[PDB]
């Protein structure tokens, strides 16, 4: 099933053609698009004061990278390498050794943020919820280098922004 | 089966069946193979001196009528004497039906322009000469399209470097943007995926 | 160029303001994608199709995961196949937004545009609630959806709905109807249907010259052949033409929109097969097979049989195909993308005889060109 | 001459007498899944992992350790044999532990691959899983022994290869366990080929331990030099 | 109508290949030798074509790993070993090939592991 | 909307339509941004009993593309690729824009 | 917060003058929220 | 448990901190070296260890499906206790 | 007989026309392109640059591989007349940037492993 | 008497009965000196005749158009035009013939 966009005829009788000739010589249809410029004139702009107000997000949001601990403090990474693998980018790059208690953890965990694509493939394939994305998205700087994050940075993220992380875990973690 | 399988379509597989044995009979001059997939889509291979005859035989003929010329590519395939794999994707409007015309070449030898037929040729053979370097003769106007100006070599070639040979940065004692040979601070990282065990015995090849 | 999309080099020989010779240079934008595809898995290519066409992400998603679904022999469960087609004419009517507004500010109509972007940050906020990012998602996989939908989206959806119209009416009486735009836009760039079929054109640049065509009637695919919708139709084959049927669909869109959201069913959002889709988490953390098919599955990948296919999809700018060769293991072996834009771009030369450089202007706008997909 | 005539899926294949079903269907290409089975090491026939289905014989073969009869039809890829397949890798499966991240087998597991290309996709196993306690063998092989499936190879190897008789079975049923029976060490100049043999994680590499994943790893093939074997 | 050419196919000055990456690299062509931590074979049935190792070095920042050599990445597979040794040939590498192994067929028993006087009888099971 | 009614009816009579019938700015029709948790249903899948997964593997079904007619090895009416399309309909709903 | 605002203006914070060590009277950002009213600000959950 | 070394630089969790003579220290002048100051090592090693009553306990990292893989360990051994693989808590059973 | 299919040239003869006369429109394009780029180099550089990149192929002996060759060159000058190529696509010809590599073995025993 | 046929480029074509007949014996005469049994001699003299006869014997055009199949009878001109053209072509190229030569031992294998 289909429609024509251009085929209606218009009609040759006196009053349509007199209508169309004060149309010409009047400009109606400019009058018009006038009247819609006013009305949107006097409507309530869609501007919101930022930074003192901010956009809506979604506990599902893929922000800025984070290590996360067990609430004992332990490290929840467990130096698999499941992130490195999948990562679409190669921008994670982990190395590994067994701990002086003979644990399995990291000793490098580094994601280049500016090969990252935000993809989250990275938290999907993590086991045991160690590595996510942050809802923090406000993390410009002024060098290049600041943006190669290492297990430092990661694990001061982690401290950082645990309270948010684990609130919007906890309202997503149903839907995975 | 049901649920999560994907289910199949037995008269669209005879429809193309006949149309391939049809193809084949009116020019057995040049078609070697007519395969049909189990998806319902129709190969015809062909010589590479009959790309400008079949291809006008599928646009001009009243039984196939493929007036549109979907893409036009290359596969690189080291291992064969002709290294160069050119894939034609055809769809009729008439008979609400797809077909694909396949042939070969190798790196010397030219392949016939189709801009005759397909005026979309032109940009695609321009796209296969500049990512495979096969030539296609009496193009109207054949020269890079994606590549860089004064870039040497063909990307799309299976034993082209992925990350090339030369890298772009700003001199500022020539005051100009140079070209120099490639250096990365971290090296693209080899994964060794394939499973050491068979995963489709259907597709088992005999053991030489 | 504030015209030229930022990486067209249009390099135009001219007697006077008269187009003597269009050869459009691109390149510009080539990021060699085809070739960095064959170094990833599957779901590692994956992400490449949201950056082909930018403004239409979900359905370069769609026609990837078909494609990939083709190849595997599996089919997707319904629900997934529902959420696939309502999201997709989100993204139509996104890119069509894009498309008419960018269109009149080339003309110089620059105030539609911010009226729509409001519109399409309201889409942008449908795209991150469900997947967690404005416009790259990365929702559609092979298989189905990533994530089932968050509860509440639906009538957030419906009440975009009921008043999207209202915009598309504030858009046509600030278009349609103006004798300047018609000026502007009636008998430019006029394309006969034979040269179109012949150009290797597709969708808006087959249906204005009357070509009664579209993939989503006589090749549908997901559930497309169970919604019911009309297809715009031109007679001039010009760029007021091209401008009705762009805002026709937009109302189609809408309509398509209405019945997917009547007639969303309940069930699974992916193929209950852990070989291919992973398995939940819980499950990943309760069950040893679901263990080792999620490690399987994001460090190998699935193995997909060895084939070829050619998977197209009416996408909002035209046909969207992609070549897909599988060697039988869990990296393509060739992924050849289709683009519209590259034949419509390719077309362009032959459209701008006998006009000017401001109809130049109008006919790249009217092309609706976006280069990630033209150059790739 | 002394060859008989036998057929996988319907191909003819001569054989010598004695050769096993495996063996047959390795001469046309095709390669039966096995966990106990070692080319080198004597025929076990524990796992099960091998069972296939002769054509006009009601029940599955062990292909390692049967051999093949004149104008046997072996259907390699029958319901009944992939229906064993799944069943055997079920029971495999059952007790094991989820270690794979943890494992440094992952990613070059006999057992992951086989469930991927020979198992199900899921489980139906709801009861608790059996643990055992872990054995000292030294500071080169790292014992983890709630992976180990029972193959008995170390077994067999430190038997038959090393000459060392130190290694064996203790209790039975679900509770029969691989190991010493005592605190000793396995320390032999040919020790260390457990690690490769055994299919799982339960003996691996404690020099090794953790540092890398297979995938990631460029092979080097070269040459020994710490002795004149080369 | 055709030319006869009767030279043998060389194709360097057409590949815009650097000059350094054609007279000083050695290909190597082979069969992969099975991984020894698995029994599947499935990955020894074709050749390879892989260039010598070059050097890597640290990166200053962040300890990477560096190198200058584009051919570091690049794995040919051809279904023979005349197919590769060609493909280098036409494009002027050195090559060295090395015969494929294959596992020597082998005489197993199940009974030999009871053996009234033989050494094969095993002590366990 | 916080509009004076005078500005409402001048905003009215200048769009020509009912403006405070469809807002731009959703106020409070949307949904809560805190909702209940989501039971998420299982798939077919999900059974104890007759599901063996070679009865239900979809790539293991898949088969090489049958060969037609290859080279190295009466009526006859002409066939097409497929059955001619049928003539699209004029749309009920509204045949002219 | 007003909830008679429409969705964007209804949740906004006055920013300090003086946070951990510079004075902050003009110069502001988005980054001194910290993570709970981060949340509550957003709108990824309705409870402050 | 962070500790400075001879030069003043603090010793990471990794243990790594640059030579005195080592020109890579001039990143940090005028600027700062990033180091988290919570040791895991130190904070597991404050978690008591579990009493339990069976010879075979299960881990799951707590918090159901929001912890690591269930695992059962063996606790037969008295010499030595029984430590998650995952998580890194002890479990052992009633002695003395 | 080897049965290969011909591009242009049918032996090594037209094959040598076809190079004489792709140098001879690079020789007489050379000044306009020092001109019209506004190059710091002289006509004569210009003309022994294009002297050496002809030069550098001179061993080719197969009639399909100097007529791809000459093709290309022609691209090539197809590319500078029209000015698509910038100046720093001419100056890659130069390599202005590149430290001089030595070439004896004592140098490259010095620097690194490099053969 | 048809005000248009909607394509754009495609004019309205008066008396197009005549028009089809003097192109399907123009293609009947072009088929006729190609071989006896060439199989698109055959083929397409019989799906020729089989239109030509629909022609001869239906005055309605619309009804004509129903019958044909080939959506709106000016089209049906083009691709009887096209036909003749894609005719003349065939005699030329002579694609009867057997094949002109067998691709090498491997080149269709796949996968590798
Ligand atoms: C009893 C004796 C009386 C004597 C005679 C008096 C009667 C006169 C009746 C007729 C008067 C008509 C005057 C209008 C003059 C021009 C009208 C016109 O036709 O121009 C338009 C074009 O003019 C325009 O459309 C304007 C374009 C630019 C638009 C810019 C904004 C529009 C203006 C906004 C409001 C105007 C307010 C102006 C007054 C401000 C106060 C000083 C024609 O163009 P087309 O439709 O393309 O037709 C050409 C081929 N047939
Ligand atoms: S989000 Fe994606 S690209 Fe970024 S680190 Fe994770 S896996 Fe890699
Ligand atoms: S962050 Fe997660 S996936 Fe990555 S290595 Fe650590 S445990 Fe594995
Ligand atoms: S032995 Fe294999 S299956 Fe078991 S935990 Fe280790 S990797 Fe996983
Ligand atoms: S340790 Fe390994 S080889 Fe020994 S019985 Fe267990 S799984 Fe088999
Ligand atoms: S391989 Fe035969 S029973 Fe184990
Ligand atoms: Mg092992
Ligand atoms: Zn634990």
């Amino acid at each position: 099933t289909y429609k024509f966009v251009n085929m209606r005829e218009p009609s040759m009788d006196m009053k349509s053609v007199t209508d169309r000739a004060a149309q010409t010589l009047l400009w109606t249809e400019l009058v018009r698009g006038l009247g819609m410029t006013l009305s949107y004139l006097f409507r309530e702009p869609a501007t919101i004061n930022y930074p003192f107000e901010k956009g809506p997000l979604s506990p599902r949001f893929r922000g800025e990278h984070a290590l996360r601990r067990y609430p004992s403090g332990e490290e929840r990474c467990i130096a698999c390498k499941l992130c490195e693998a999948v990562c679409p980018a190669q921008a994670i790059t982990i190395e590994a050794e067994p701990r002086a208690d003979g644990s399995r953890r990291t000793t490098r965990y580094d994601i280049d943020m500016t090969k990252c694509i935000y993809c989250g493939f990275c938290q999907e394939a993590c086991p045991v919820d160690a590595i996510v994305e942050g809802p923090n998205f406000e993390f410009s700087t002024e060098t290049h280098e600041e943006l190669l994050y290492n297990k430092e940075k990661l694990l001061n993220n982690g401290d950082k922004w645990e309270a948010e992380i684990a609130a919007n875990i906890q309202a997503d973690y149903l839907y995975r | 089966t049901r649920p999560t399988i994907r289910p199949r379509n037995d008269v669209v597989h005879k429809q193309l069946s006949a149309f391939g044995q049809y193809v084949a009979e009116i020019l057995p001059k040049y078609v070697q193979q007519v395969q049909v997939s189990c998806f319902n889509e129709l190969e015809i291979f062909i010589h590479p001196d009959g790309v400008i005859p079949v291809l006008t035989f599928l646009r001009d003929h009243t039984n196939a009528q493929f007036k549109s010329l979907a893409d036009l590519t290359a596969v690189d395939v080291p291992t064969r004497q002709n290294r160069f794999e050119i894939v034609y994707n055809l769809l009729s409007l008439r008979f609400n039906s797809r077909i694909r015309v396949k042939t070969y070449t190798d790196e010397l030898t030219p392949i016939e322009s189709s801009v005759t037929v397909y005026k979309a040729a032109n940009w695609y053979e321009r796209e296969i000469w500049d990512m495979f370097g096969v030539f296609f003769a009496n193009h109207p106007d054949l020269r890079r399209i994606l590549t860089d100006y004064g870039f040497e070599g063909h990307p799309f070639r299976k034993d082209f470097p992925l990350s090339g040979y030369v890298e772009l940065r700003y001199d500022d004692e020539v005051k100009r943007v140079v070209a120099e040979p490639v250096e990365l601070a971290q090296e693209f990282r080899k994964f060794d995926l394939n499973s050491p065990w068979e995963a489709f015995p259907a597709y088992r090849q005999p053991p030489e | 160029h504030p015209a030229a999309h930022g990486v067209l080099r249009l390099v135009m020989e001219l007697s006077g303001e008269m187009v003597r010779k269009c050869d459009p240079h691109i390149g510009l934008l080539h990021r060699g994608t085809e070739k960095l595809i064959e170094y990833k898995t599957y779901l590692q290519a994956l992400p490449y199709f949201d950056r082909l066409d930018y403004v239409s992400m979900m359905c370069n998603e769609q026609a990837y995961s078909l494609a990939v679904e083709k190849l595997l022999n599996i089919q997707p469960p319904p629900r997934a196949q529902w959420i696939r087609v309502l999201f997709g004419e989100i993204t139509r009517l996104l890119n069509h937004i894009m498309a008419v507004t960018t269109h009149a500010l080339d003309i110089g109509a620059m105030t539609p545009f911010f009226w729509m972007f409001e519109e399409r940050e309201k889409m942008f906020e449908f795209y991150e609630r469900v997947s967690g990012a404005r416009m790259h998602a990365a929702y559609i996989r092979p298989g189905g959806v990533h994530q089932d939908l968050p509860l509440g989206l639906l009538d957030d959806i419906y009440e975009f709905s009921k008043n999207f119209s209202f915009r598309i009416d504030e858009l046509e009486e600030m278009l349609t109807n103006n004798r300047i735009w018609r000026n502007r836009t009636v008998d430019i760039g006029v394309v006969t249907a034979e040269d179109a079929l012949n150009y290797g054109f597709s969708g808006v640049m087959l249906r204005g010259s009357g070509i009664q065509w579209d993939l989503r009637k006589t090749q549908p695919y997901d559930v497309y052949d169970q919604v019911e919708f009309d297809v715009p139709i031109g007679s001039r084959g010009d760029c007021y033409d091209r401008y009705l049927c762009r805002v026709e669909e937009m109302r189609q869109s809408l309509r398509i929109i209405s019945q997917c959201l009547n007639k969303m069913p309940p069930g699974e959002i992916k193929v209950d097969d852990a070989k291919v889709s992973p398995p939940k988490r819980a499950e990943m953390k309760t069950s040893m097979e679901s263990l080792i098919h999620h490690f399987k599955l994001y460090t190998e990948g699935y193995q997909v049989p060895p084939g070829a296919t050619y998977t197209a999809i009416e996408a909002p700018k035209g046909e969207f195909g992609v070549y897909l060769v599988s060697d039988g293991s869990s990296r393509p072996y060739r992924c050849k993308i289709k683009a519209p834009g590259f034949a419509h771009l390719a077309g362009l030369d032959k459209m701008s005889k006998g006009h000017m450089l401001a109809d130049v202007v109008a006919i790249i706008g009217t092309q609706d060109i976006v280069f990630g997909e033209v150059d790739r | 001459s002394n060859l008989i005539e036998v057929f996988v899926d319907g191909q003819s294949v001569m054989v010598e007498p004695g050769t096993t079903v495996l063996q047959a269907c390795e001469k046309v290409g095709m390669q039966i899944p096995r966990f106990c089975y070692h080319e080198r090491l004597s025929v076990a026939g524990n796992c099960r992992m091998c069972l296939v289905e002769i054509e006009k014989a009601p029940k599955v073969v062990a292909a390692c350790a049967m051999p093949v009869m004149k104008g046997w039809n072996i259907l390699t890829n029958s319901e009944k044999s992939k229906k064993a397949r799944e069943g055997v890798m079920e029971f495999l499966l059952a007790n094991h532990p989820l270690d794979c991240p943890i494992c440094d087998q992952g990613g070059e597991c006999d057992l992951q691959d086989q469930s991927m290309m020979f198992g199900s996709d899921r489980s139906r196993f709801l009861e608790g899983k059996r643990a055992v306690e872990d054995k000292n063998i030294g500071p080169l092989v790292k014992t983890i022994m709630t992976r180990c499936i029972q193959c008995t190879r170390c077994i067999r190897f430190a038997s038959e290869i090393a000459g060392v008789d130190d290694l064996g079975t203790t209790g039975r049923g679900n509770d029969m366990q691989v190991g010493t029976y005592i605190e000793k060490m396995f320390m032999s100049e040919l020790s260390g080929n457990i690690i490769d043999i055994c299919p799982v994680g339960a003996l691996t590499s404690k020099p090794y331990a953790f540092t890398a994943r297979p995938w990631e790893t460029r092979k080097t093939e070269s040459i020994d030099v710490m002795d004149a074997v080369g | 109508q055709l030319i006869a050419v009767d030279e043998k196919l060389d194709i360097t000055t057409l590949t815009g290949v650097p000059e350094e990456h054609i007279k000083t690299r050695k290909v190597r062509i082979f069969v992969p030798a099975r991984n020894n931590m698995q029994s599947g074979v499935n990955n020894t049935k074709k050749w390879k074509m892989e260039f010598d190792t070059r050097e890597r070095w640290e990166n200053p920042l962040m300890g990477w790993s560096s190198t200058a050599d584009p051919l570091s990445n690049l794995v040919l597979t051809f279904s023979t070993k005349e197919d590769a040794v060609a493909f280098a040939e036409k494009n002027g590498w050195s090559f060295d090939v090395e015969e494929r192994k294959v596992p020597k067929p082998k005489s197993k028993s199940y009974g030999a592991n009871f053996s009234w006087n033989k050494r094969t009888r095993v002590s366990t099971k | 909307a916080s509009a004076t009614r005078v500005i409402q009816l001048l905003r009215n009579w200048a769009s020509g339509r009912d403006l405070q019938a469809k807002l731009q700015l959703r106020y409070q029709e949307i949904s809560k941004r805190t909702q209940p948790p989501p039971k998420l249903p299982v798939g077919p899948s999900h059974k104890l009993s007759n599901n063996y997964y070679c009865t239900r593997d979809g790539r293991r079904e898949a088969m090489p593309p049958s060969i037609v007619m290859s080279s190295q090895k009466t009526e006859k009416k002409a066939v097409t690729p497929a059955p001619p399309i049928k003539r699209w309909e004029l749309s009920k709903d509204q045949p002219y824009l | 917060e007003d909830n008679k605002q429409f969705f964007g203006r209804h949740r906004w914070v006055i920013y300090t003058t003086e946070m951990n060590g510079r004075d902050t009277f003009w110069d502001v950002d988005g980054s001194m929220v910290p993570p709970e009213w981060h949340r509550w600000l957003h709108c990824m959950t309705d409870d402050p | 448990g962070v500790r400075t070394s001879p030069t003043g630089e603090k010793v990471t969790h990794t243990g790594q901190a640059y030579d005195d003579g080592d020109y890579r220290r001039v990143r940090f002048s005028d600027r700062q070296k990033e180091v988290n100051e919570n040791f895991a090592i130190d904070l597991i090693a404050e978690q008591p260890v579990s009493e339990v009553g069976s010879r075979v306990i299960s881990c799951d990292g707590g918090g159901g499906a929001l912890g690591h893989p269930r695992v059962y360990i063996n606790l037969d051994k008295e010499t030595k206790t029984g430590t998650c693989g995952y998580c890194g808590l002890q479990f052992r059973q009633p002695h003395h | 007989g080897t049965s290969v299919k011909p591009i242009f040239s049918r032996d090594m003869n037209e094959a040598k026309r076809r190079v004489r006369e792709l140098y001879r429109a690079w020789y007489r394009e050379v000044p306009n392109t020092v001109h019209l780029f506004q190059l710091d180099i002289s006509v004569k550089q210009g003309r022994d640059k294009v002297r050496e990149m002809f030069m550098k192929n001179a061993h080719v002996t197969d009639p399909r591989v100097v007529d791809l060759l000459v093709i290309k060159g022609k691209m090539e000058l197809e590319e500078t007349i029209n000015v698509w190529k910038q100046r720093t696509h001419i100056m890659r010809f130069f390599h202005e940037t590149e430290a001089p590599r030595p070439t004896d073995f004592l140098s490259k025993f010095y620097v690194g492993h490099d053969p | 008497l048809k005000k248009t046929t909607g394509l754009v480029g495609l004019a309205v074509c008066e008396t197009p009965h005549e028009r089809l007949k003097i192109l399907y014996t123009k293609i009947l005469d072009v088929l006729g000196q190609i071989p006896k049994n060439a199989a698109y001699r055959k083929y397409t003299e019989q799906i020729t005749n089989e239109k030509l006869g629909m022609v001869k014997a239906e005055p309605d055009v619309k009804k004509l158009e129903e019958q044909l199949q080939g959506g709106q009878i000016e089209e049906v001109i083009l691709q009887a035009e096209n036909e003749l053209s894609l005719a003349r072509k065939m005699l030329r190229w002579k694609p009867w013939e057997p094949l002109v030569e067998e691709p090498p031992a491997n080149q269709w294998k796949w996968p590798i």
